[PDB]
């Protein structure tokens, strides 16, 4: 079955790399928890 | 004990990640499907869960309540399988929905990273990573209700 192992503190890091875009997307959320794009 | 944790299943594989805060373990529903979790010789049982939000809490109610401020960079505290926890800073995009806007991060990590927390500049968990869409994967910043 399933088990947990600690991996770190919940902390902001001053030395953090910045990456990734910031897209603005229209989406719908269905009953199964799935997001889908809308146009 | 407070912190970010790997969710393992048994060879052993990492199926996800979660957050221990205020005595409650928080992860995404699709990671565990609500299964009980071993923590030492103890067992953690689900207390609240919601498939539509894709969230589940163990041992008590959902405790995480901070939200993205809509303007500031955030950090994904990513815990990928087999890799040390690492912080990835990013400016969220936005999922625009009929029920309001949700922050989203355009970061693509292995599936076993699902449940990793997204943090604001004060170190508060503003949501979990791993439920999203493809346009390249974009994750909602999924936050529950306290
Ligand atoms: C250890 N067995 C847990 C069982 C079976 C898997 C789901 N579940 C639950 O107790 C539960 O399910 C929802 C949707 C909320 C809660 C509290």
């Amino acid at each position: 079955d399933m088990y947990i192992e600690r991996a770190g503190d919940i902390t902001w890091e001053k030395d953090a790399e910045v990456t990734g875009n910031s897209p603005r997307l229209d989406v719908a959320l269905d009953e199964s928890g799935d997001f889908s794009l809308v146009e | 004990t407070d912190g970010v944790y790997r969710v393992m299943t048994r060879g052993s594989t990492q199926v996800g990640v979660g957050v221990m805060q205020e005595g409650v373990f928080h992860t995404m529903w699709h990671v565990t499907k609500g299964a009980a979790l071993r923590s030492g010789e103890g067992r953690l049982d689900p207390y609240w869960g919601d498939v539509k939000q894709d969230l589940v809490s163990y041992c008590g109610p959902w405790k995480l309540d901070a939200a993205w401020d809509g303007l500031s960079e955030v950090q994904l505290l990513a815990v990928p399988p087999g890799e040390r926890a690492k912080n990835i800073q990013t400016l969220p995009g936005i999922f625009k929905t009929k029920d309001g806007d949700i922050g989203a991060v355009a970061l693509d990590y292995p599936a076993g990273t699902s449940g990793s927390p997204i943090l604001d500049k004060s170190g508060r968990v503003i949501g979990l990573y791993g439920n999203g869409v493809v346009i390249s994967y974009v994750s909602a910043i999924t936050q529950g209700k306290r």
